């Protein structure tokens, strides 16, 4: 019900935008073809989205502050607009006029949008040079993607963390062990409970003065210029928006060219043997901070090469 | 009666000789120079085997059983003596196998056992395959053409015939079975 | 979620009945993706939208895309054929008629689970069905 | 002092992945019990995860969950883990965005597991929540019911246009109960909650691999909804007191959040575990 | 005085390993019937459960189950245990969650046990029992037939087998027969109950062992389903009358829970035992 | 099920026939894991689903996943032949031919209690004689 969502009044939007969309009323027709794209669906369509667009969150609002205690501390950033787009393959359109085609990814029990933490899993290991698989099909790109991607993630670490030199094999470790909490060659490591990299749900968190969500127009003109163009509408986050990005780091110890857990590396400290030329640490606001980095250079979401989900710092 | 009618062959002897086939073509395939031992537990369950002291088979089960019993330090496997009694049919057609057989072998006990756990039984594993080699091999070399012979022969009751021919594969099973049971009982204390 | 022997034969039976499958035991490629978008669009949006989007003939997609409503209308109908009389009393029975709209015959029937279950059904039918033959 | 019932807040969307090939919409579905059907956690499942948490404290993991499966000898576990059953579910509304959505036959089997169990404070519990379920029952007089404890969730619509929510002024939902079953708590029919809660209207998460921004593979996720509440026995054995103790307060302090299920690294079933508190 | 009837009603799910090695997907089977093959729990493993719960009762474990295993002196168990045979399984169904399942020829066991034993109550229910099975003949007329005997369970659907239970008005069914065969009771026949109790029908669940996130191992366990009921005769020898009194006193008490096969520590094989209640 | 040493040598005798095994006896590792789902699937999904699903052609395996299906049906038709033919025995000794392909064969023959059983077997004699190999 109207603007500032919260736990006493306001509709499921996900259950706005999937299950009541396409609710049956008694002189509403999208069956037929004359009433898909008849003024009475659309009509009908047009007061939906309103439904659906017509929401604020607050700075203060308790399912964020309750998001900030389960969570810990967020990392907060900002959109930029072209908007920000996430589960825009779900299947969601019958052919009609007005009704949004694409997929918009809601949390069930809250409602709120959100960005799954497998989604911020990937798009930040995609920009590491072990996140293509050799298959076979690979086997051309994969030289040339961890040469680049190497390239990236080495001035990366030397701007983010006061080390002046790192090797591929501790790129390699150092990816590995954050995002499979594994070697690279199979076998695991006897980590801590802690020492591990968890990748939460980003949620949005502030609409500061407007609602979270708009309505957006993507129209592919064909491969005939001579033909009509297609409009698609579809449901983006809103620039300006707060997306708090929660994750659980740790601090990962480099010695050599392998990942040493802090058991380890405390009796590798405690030998007589030991050169700070090969200890490498991360720390985790280091590994913060190269996430952030990271984000700010790609960004999150679909159409993301078209700009969509793109941020600054908050 | 292990010492006479199983290390000395004295059942086959005996049994052609009752029924007056005997013959220099039979006499001939007797084999001697073996070692028979039976081991009763309190309960009621034998473990017999008997094994030719000429060859290498012998020497390979005397070191054997000086590596893996305990003194009073390689590691024993037990769960292997198991695999041994389960799998003794598919072990038989690894045997068989004339011209892949240690590579069988050495698959087969590798993917069996394929856990992280198994790493440090490498040497009982592949000393318990080339024994099992070894075994097989004697034991064609002493029984192809006797119990080839055996089965042709035209007096001898199907009984008879049952309890002469020996299978060269399953009794070299049986011998690798009954030294790993041997090891076992040896080792393990009621603790 | 099991699918019977008998679920699948229907399938095969609409599959070429609805001109799908050719006769040589072909299929266009395109409609294994028909299916598994159908069965998807069912799951997230619901029943009527996704038997909507797939009921529509004016659809410039690159094949007939309604035959697999068809097929799940026939697939449906032999269901409810080998319906028992202890069934019929808690399940409708009744053939769907052939030109009634399927989306028409679920929103007069209301929103009933029973169609839901057996539209399911069919579709998961559909989809081994299909993975049965070749897609030339 | 023996038998405890304790109550799982999910934080986040939980996977207990069963080992089960669909070869329909959803490529991995979640547990559901052998004989309700209801989405559950098994015993073993809730066990692997409590002793990770725990892995640190290697007397205390001795002690009650048993010796780890690479040791020479093996030591008996002491504390018994009963499975989660559900308790809770969250459903979507129009008036609310969630409320928490419980059975009669979720109920009757939850006052029937406190009486055969004898948790430690089972008496008034179960005679409220008996109470509660004849007052339910009277006023239902077999049809199917959508029943909210707050007369401003009148007419919500649970998840389902079929299921509308009526207010029934006579039956009281004391405030233990409220703090056990759920803030906004809906009491529906055995036939609206097992609508609500089979294979096709539990959420689904749809997810993809990509090669070099490609996509590779496509597949669907079954998940328990977030803030969804299950409850499970712990029976204590032979245990120390220490330890014992040691145990519960870590398992019941606020800051404590523990993982169960799969998909761990990107979030997926992060829950806070809470002692039935007394009514 | 010397025979009577405790029936098993499990709280959780049951796992009485076989000690047979299957080669195939389910490694670990469960204890079945040796004539009629139907899940069952041998009479050593009923003894050793119950003596390992009256362990404390020194006393009282050697009066009536003999002596331990180490023990200078040897001394017979008194009291007879006879093997737990399954009665009624949970079915799943849509009306209800799930029904009690018995088969006629489970029934006719049931009788003839009752014949050849001479169970305390055995009488009256050998009498309503047979009435029962004859009228269920003379309804079903030797086809296939399920038959519930609440006019509230008709049409209820048992979802391995996709038939739907009818209601012969024509046979009641007596509180006491409710009382030992279970609530939501539905009599079928003896096809549809051997395909819901093989070994593709009952409840398998998957395992696994983790080693640092990584999975070592990878097993299926089959279980006999929660809420199920089992049957078994108790026959006294010259056992001392107040042993055996405490004994009954502290098995039906319904505080009592026995935990019977494995997997004890995740809460696997809970019952209440119960004698046969006068008719 | 204890291990039936003639269906192990039929596994053999068909893992070598339809190509798994190479020249040098090694052979695709994924393959191990072929075997080894199988038999989950038959249990859990239904005999049709999962012989559909392994049958498949069109699929995006690491290897030649349909292979087994073969291998299968080589050691079922190896199993008809030396069965005891009578007039008591339940057992069908018909040999499944070549052009038909598995699925179809278990939709045409409704007897699936045969089929089931035999197929069981075969899989379990498949994936105990699939370790006499290198797991390349």
């Amino acid at each position: 019900m109207p603007k500032n969502y919260t736990l006493q009044n306001a509709s499921n939007l996900g259950w706005l935008f999937y299950k009541d969309y396409y609710r049956q009323e008694p002189n509403v027709d999208f069956i037929s073809t004359q009433g898909k794209e008849s003024d009475t669906t659309a009509d009908f369509f047009r007061k939906t989205n309103q439904r659906i667009t017509a929401y604020q969150l607050n700075s203060e609002s308790p399912l964020v502050a309750a998001f900030n205690n389960h969570f810990g501390t967020p990392l907060q950033l900002k959109t930029i607009y072209p908007g920000l787009i996430t589960g825009s393959g779900l299947p969601h359109q019958t052919g009609s006029k007005g009704e949004f085609k694409l997929g918009f990814q809601f949390d069930y029990t809250t409602g709120l949008p959100y960005i799954p933490g497998s989604s911020i899993k990937g798009t930040l290991r995609s920009m590491f040079p072990f996140s293509l698989k050799d298959k076979g099909s690979t086997k051309r790109i994969l030289p040339e993607y961890r040469k680049e991607r190497m390239e990236y993630i080495r001035d990366l670490i030397i701007e983010v963390t006061n080390i002046n030199e790192i090797s591929d094999t501790e790129i390699q470790a150092l990816e590995y062990a954050i995002f499979t909490n594994s070697t690279p060659s199979g076998k695991t490591i006897e980590f801590s409970l802690e020492e591990k990299d968890v990748f939460y749900d980003a949620f949005v968190a502030d609409s500061k003065d407007g609602v979270m969500l708009s309505d957006d127009y993507i129209t592919p003109h064909g491969e005939n210029p001579l033909k009509d163009p297609k409009p698609i509408l579809f449901l983006k986050i809103r620039p300006d928006v707060t997306i708090n990005f929660y994750f659980k780091l740790c601090t990962t110890h480099l010695y050599k060219e392998k990942v040493c857990s802090s058991k380890q590396i405390e009796e590798i400290k405690k030998q007589n043997d030991f050169s700070s030329s090969d200890y490498k640490m991360i720390t985790a606001h280091q590994k913060r901070n190269l996430f952030e980095k990271i984000l700010l250079c790609i960004g999150i979401g679909a159409k993301t090469n078209i700009g969509y989900g793109q941020l600054k710092k908050l | 009666y292990l010492l006479e009618m199983v290390a000395k062959d004295n059942l086959f002897k005996y049994t052609l000789s009752n029924k007056n086939i005997l013959n220099e073509n039979m006499k001939r395939f007797i084999l001697k120079n073996k070692l028979a031992f039976s081991l009763q537990k309190h309960s009621g369950q034998i473990y017999h085997t008997a094994m030719s002291k000429k060859g290498k088979s012998y020497v390979k089960f005397n070191m054997l059983l000086q590596k893996y019993i305990l003194k009073n330090s390689e590691k024993f496997l037990s769960s292997v003596i198991q695999m041994i009694r389960a799998h003794a049919e598919i072990l038989q057609i690894i045997l068989q196998n004339e011209d892949k057989r240690t590579e069988m072998l050495k698959n087969y006990f590798d993917n069996n056992f394929n856990e992280s756990c198994h790493l440090g039984y490498t040497g009982l594993f592949e000393d318990i395959q080339t024994l099992l080699c070894l075994r097989y091999q004697e034991n064609i070399q002493d029984y192809q053409n006797r119990n080839e012979i055996i089965q042709q022969n035209t007096i001898l009751t199907s009984d008879e015939k049952e309890i002469l021919i020996v299978s060269p594969a399953m009794d070299a099973i049986h011998t690798i079975f009954t030294a790993l049971q041997f090891i076992h009982f040896i080792n393990y204390n009621k603790d | 979620m099991k699918i019977s022997k008998k679920q699948i034969e229907y399938a095969i039976e609409a599959l070429r009945a609805n001109n799908i499958i050719t006769n040589d035991n072909q299929y266009p490629k395109v409609f294994k993706g028909y299916i598994s978008s159908f069965g998807a669009a069912v799951i997230q949006s619901g029943l009527i939208p996704a038997i909507i989007f797939f009921e529509n003939e004016d659809n410039d997609a690159n094949a007939d895309r309604h035959k697999i409503i068809g097929v799940l209308k026939d697939i449906i109908n032999a269901m409810r054929q080998q319906y028992t009389v202890t069934d019929a009393t808690i399940l409708v029975s009744s053939q769907i008629p052939a030109n009634y709209s399927m989306a028409q015959y679920i929103i007069e029937h209301g929103n009933t689970d029973q169609l839901l279950k057996e539209i399911t059904e069919a579709a998961v039918a559909m989809k081994l069905a299909l993975r049965m033959y070749k897609s030339e | 002092m023996t038998t405890r019932m304790y109550v799982i807040n999910t934080l986040s969307n939980m996977h207990v992945g069963s080992g089960e090939v669909n070869y329909g919409v959803i490529a991995n579905l979640i547990q559901r019990d052998s004989v309700t059907n209801l989405p559950n956690i098994n015993s073993s499942g809730l066990k692997g995860a409590i002793r990770e948490y725990f892995k640190e404290n290697e007397d205390l993991v001795r002690e009650l969950f048993g010796s780890a499966p690479r040791d020479e000898k093996t030591l008996p576990g002491k504390v018994r883990f009963f499975e989660a059953n559900l308790l809770s579910m969250p459903v979507r509304s129009d008036k609310v965005p969630f409320l928490m959505a419980i059975s009669d036959e979720v109920l009757q089997e939850l006052i029937t597991k406190m009486k055969f169990f004898n948790c430690e404070e089972a008496t008034q519990y179960i005679s409220h929540l008996s109470t509660l379920l004849d007052n339910i029952k009277t006023q239902a007089q077999g049809t199917d019911f959508a029943y909210v404890f707050d007369p401003l969730l009148q007419g919500a619509i649970i998840e389902e246009v079929s299921i509308r929510a009526t207010c029934p002024s006579h039956i009281p939902l004391q405030p233990s109960l409220k703090k056990l079953l759920g803030d906004r708590l809906v009491i529906l029919s055995h036939k609206y909650f097992s609508i609500l809660s089979d294979d096709n209207h539990l959420p689904v998460l749809s997810r993809n691999n990509l090669e070099n921004g490609q996509s590779a593979n496509l597949w669907y996720e079954q998940v328990l909804p977030r803030y969804s509440r299950l409850y499970f026995m712990l029976m204590d054995g032979n245990a120390q007191s220490e330890y014992l103790k040691k145990f519960r307060d870590t398992l019941c302090t606020p800051s404590t959040i523990i993982q169960i299920g799969a998909n761990a690294s990107i979030g997926y079933g992060y829950c806070q575990i809470s002692e039935l508190s007394p009514f």
